[PDB]
């Protein structure tokens, strides 16, 4: 039962990637509407949703065909919240950033012996912009991206 | 606090290899005492006179009792102590000369010494007998009346027993001594002089070196924290405004320790403190009636709402009653009303608390009634004798705001079922938050799980698996029919509390009925004073929303405890439509963080739903589509910024490859900011976005080579037709 606000997005976004400005989007086009929204269906997981409705010329959904598609995986998920609290937990100093020092730290009270090496290592693979630390964003990515 | 500051690194080692030699002689502790007192030492080049950056007009020469012997020819000085606030010792050196006549470097010791005396032991706790009796070494203990080195013009008064009768008057003179003693005990030359003349001051100083210096370097280190702290009133001084019933708070004290977790409570009304100990059960979620703070009923939830705080609120009451009824209607068998039976102690309590006035008696239907007075002006009250029931009626010269008027009726209160017995209701213990230690949550996860997780070969996936574990077994909060919204441990915790206040004596059931206000996303409340019970057992009560916040950051946030805060903070909680602020680190860093594809598209959607106009309108102006096509371009760069393939790169490249992508976005933004009539609302936004990008790219630069300013760097680029070589250009700019 998405909120109205929850809807405006799903249109602002759904439209922005509607090249031929009608009101329906291709498959690749869908892939992008969502990716941009910060999500990302699999090459094949992308069909079973759209594929599931084929009244528009087999392979093209309308605005609703989409809006009503934002249930299957959405009328359930709310982790986006926890993950942000998980983050504030590892950012032990209040800087909005997670340093290898603090990863290793929180990582051990929870009882995990990490090698000084294999930490600077995790931190690195979570760092995308290269500033050595992981911010909420980089973090959010590392968590959800499967 | 780096104690020593070396001004001019002018002379070769000679100057340096001199200051060192000087200090390496003074005991590491004697320095710690200095730094502790906040002092700093200044070693500067040729600055003899009032020339040092700290050598100007402040507390200077006021009275003249200066060096060992007194002199005061200032201008002829090279060592000095800025006496007043933090001690500021300033010394300068010139050529190769302190050792021949060490009679010079000695002033660096006394000149110093006046560092620790008056705040050392001589007077720092007070002239504690140790130094008070050691000072007695004038001429009464040892056959060494050889104090002619420290006691001349001020103590040739051998003819006067020097204890408490006279030592005060000249605290000052007894410093001139502890100093010279110090200067001697440590002077590179005359140490033995001190050991051969006064025989005690030597041992005194010696014990000081023995560990006496680490002494004060602790009673000061400890008072370092305790001093500058967060003003919370700890102890029963708090347990008072706390509201909680003492036997309980204490009962709780055990759990805190055992489980190791801070327990925080909101204000528990005082007018219910005892109704609790008494055995009155507490309000659950099922009842939403308003308590009261006056008359006999006070501290109970009068079924009649005109008898509660909202007395007069023809609409609050009108909606208040409306709520007890449903409370009963809906939850019959467990929620209903019963007669107010103030007991014994309660009466005498609402007495010295000036809520009710017990006086004249009376007779009715053969039963005795002690009129129970209350300065209210519409209801009169009286309590029975047989049973202590209480009644009221509408004065013969008034009316109920709802428009009701009646004769003597009993005062009914809301009551929940509790062991098949409708017990009356009063305030409950509304937990503000619960902060278990991370280590505790660890013992909340079923070994096998945490095991199946850690026994993985993927460095980064392990981390993830853990975080989720930590999320599942610790941060997650589910809803509940009974106890509201809370975590699982939150619940097991919620029990240990009640069972704890049960083996105490409570017979009203539970005192903590639901989850933490941290889940009051609905109708968040802001209490100034918060009662907290640390894992040690101490009681604490903050005074401000801020102090609480500050408190939590210092003791919970950044110590090892799990804590989350009300999701509705910094937002606008729907229910009561309230904005309650709480420091959020993520937001701290927002200014310096380029936004995401989604975080971007979001803010668009937002505005659309406000100034009904969107970035691009569905029309034909090939200018509109220009804009559409153009934001779609930004919502790409931003998307590229955060690429997860950025791992197959090195740190060095990441910043570069990113700083660029970042610039890219910034560009297309300048591009659209310079477009047609883009509503001024969006105009502002993009203006906002720009700054982020700017801040971001700057931050990414500072991490590398930093003489480059976004502003400049940008100029030097060309996003006209060919973007190609442009990037090769860029790299070159950062070398
Ligand atoms: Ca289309
Ligand atoms: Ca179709
Ligand atoms: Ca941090
Ligand atoms: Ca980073
Ligand atoms: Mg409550």
């Amino acid at each position: 039962q998405l909120t109205e606000e929850q809807i405006a997005e799903f249109k602002e976004a759904f439209s922005l990637f509607d090249k031929d400005g009608d009101g329906t989007i291709t498959t690749k086009e869908l892939g992008t509407v969502m990716r941009s929204l910060g999500q990302n269906p699999t090459e094949a997981e992308l069909q079973d949703m759209i594929n599931e409705v084929d009244a528009d010329g087999n392979g093209t959904i309308d605005f609703p065909e989409f809006l009503t598609m934002m249930a299957r995986k959405m009328k359930d998920t709310d982790s986006e919240e926890e993950i942000r609290e998980a983050f504030r937990v590892f950012d032990k100093d209040g800087n909005g950033y997670i340093s290898a020092a603090e990863l290793r730290h929180v990582m051990t009270n929870l009882g995990e012996k990490l090698t000084d090496e294999e930490v600077d290592q995790m931190i690195r693979e979570a760092d995308i912009d290269g500033d050595g630390q992981v911010n909420y964003e980089e973090f959010v990515q590392m968590m959800t991206a499967k | 606090n780096n104690l020593v500051k070396t001004e001019f690194t002018n002379e070769t080692l000679d100057k340096i290899q001199q200051t060192q030699d000087l200090l390496k002689k003074i005991p590491k502790d004697v320095l710690e005492i200095y730094s502790e007192l906040g002092g700093e030492i200044y070693f500067t080049d040729i600055d003899l006179v009032e020339h040092k950056e700290l050598q100007d007009l402040s507390e200077e020469e006021k009275n003249s009792m200066n060096s060992r012997g007194e002199k005061v020819p200032f201008a002829s000085r090279f060592v000095f102590e800025k006496k007043r606030e933090t001690p500021k010792l300033i010394i300068n050196i010139k050529d190769y000369a302190i050792n021949s006549e060490q009679s010079k470097e000695v002033y660096y010791e006394i000149g110093k010494g006046i560092s620790l005396d008056i705040i050392s032991k001589d007077k720092s706790l007070d002239p504690e007998f140790l130094n008070l009796i050691k000072s007695l070494s004038d001429d009464s203990d040892s056959s060494d009346l050889l104090f002619s080195q420290k006691f001349k013009e001020k103590l040739e008064l051998n003819n006067k027993s020097i204890d408490i009768n006279f030592i005060k008057e000249n605290l000052t003179e007894f410093q001139h001594a502890f100093s010279l003693a110090f200067s001697y005990y440590f002077a590179p030359d005359h140490r033995t002089v001190l050991e051969l003349y006064a025989p005690d001051m030597f041992e005194y100083m010696n014990k000081l070196e023995k560990g006496g210096f680490e002494k004060i370097s602790e009673s000061l280190k400890k008072e370092g924290v305790e001093k500058d702290r967060i003003d919370v009133l700890k102890g029963e001084k708090a347990l008072k405004a706390s509201g909680l019933v003492p036997e309980h708070a204490d009962a709780f004290k055990k759990i805190a320790r055992e489980l190791n977790t801070y327990i925080l409570f909101r204000p528990v009304n005082k007018l219910a403190t005892n109704l609790i100990k008494s055995g009155v059960a507490t309000k659950g979620l099922n009842v939403h009636g308003k308590s009261s703070d006056w008359g006999p009923v006070a501290g109970y939830i009068p079924f009649d709402q005109d008898l509660s705080k909202k007395h007069g609120q023809q609409l609050a009451v009108e909606k208040g009653n409306l709520e007890n009824k449903k409370s009963i209607t809906e939850h019959e068998g467990e929620i209903g009303k019963i007669p107010l039976k103030l007991d014994h102690l309660r009466i005498e309590e609402l007495k010295e608390n000036g809520i009710i006035l017990k006086g004249k008696k009376e007779i009715d239907n053969g039963k005795k009634y002690y009129l129970l007075e209350s300065n209210n002006q519409v209801y009169e009250f009286r309590i029975s004798d047989e049973n202590n029931e209480v009644q009221y009626k509408t004065k013969e010269g008034k009316i109920t705001v709802l428009g009701e008027k009646f004769n003597w009726r009993n005062i009914e209160v809301m009551a929940k079922n509790v062991e098949g017995v409708l017990k009356p209701l009063t305030a409950d213990y509304d937990l503000f938050a619960l902060a278990p230690s991370l280590t505790e949550i660890k013992k909340q996860i079923p070994q096998k799980e945490w095991d199946k997780v850690v026994n993985t070969p993927n460095s980064l996936e392990k981390q993830k698996g853990v975080t989720n574990l930590l999320i599942k077994y610790g941060i997650e909060r589910k809803p509940d029919s009974t106890k509201g919204t809370l975590s699982n441990w939150q619940k097991q915790m919620l029990d240990r509390l009640n069972e704890a206040v049960k083996y105490t004596g409570y017979t009203g059931g539970d005192v903590v009925n639901h989850g933490t206000e941290q889940d009051n996303e609905e109708f968040p409340e802001k209490d100034n004073e918060i009662f907290i019970i640390n894992p040690e057992g101490e009681f604490i009560l903050t005074k401000n929303w801020e102090m609480t916040g500050r408190f939590i950051e210092k003791n919970i946030t950044g110590k090892d405890y799990l804590y989350y805060f009300n999701r509705s903070y910094n937002k606008i909680a729907p229910g009561n439509k309230a904005y309650i602020e709480w420091t959020d680190p993520i937001t701290k860093a927002k200014i310096n963080t380029i936004p995401t594809s989604a975080e971007f598209i979001k803010n668009l959607s937002s505005i659309r739903r406000s100034s009904n106009v969107g970035v691009y309108k569905d029309s034909g102006d090939k200018d509109e589509f220009a804009k559409k096509e153009s934001v779609k371009k930004i919502a790409g760069y931003l998307s590229d910024y955060y690429n997860s393939a950025n791992h197959i790169f090195s740190q060095e490249k990441k910043r570069k490859i990113s700083i660029f992508r970042g610039i890219q976005a910034y560009n297309e933004i300048e591009n659209v900011l310079k477009s047609k009539q883009i509503a001024p609302e969006y105009k502002n936004y993009f203006q906002y976005l720009k700054e982020r990008i700017t801040n971001q790219v700057q931050l990414l630069l500072t991490h590398q080579k930093s003489n480059i300013e976004f502003k400049l760097l940008y100029k030097q680029l060309n996003f006209t037709e060919n973007e190609t070589d442009n990037f090769e250009v860029f790299q070159k700019i950062i070398d």
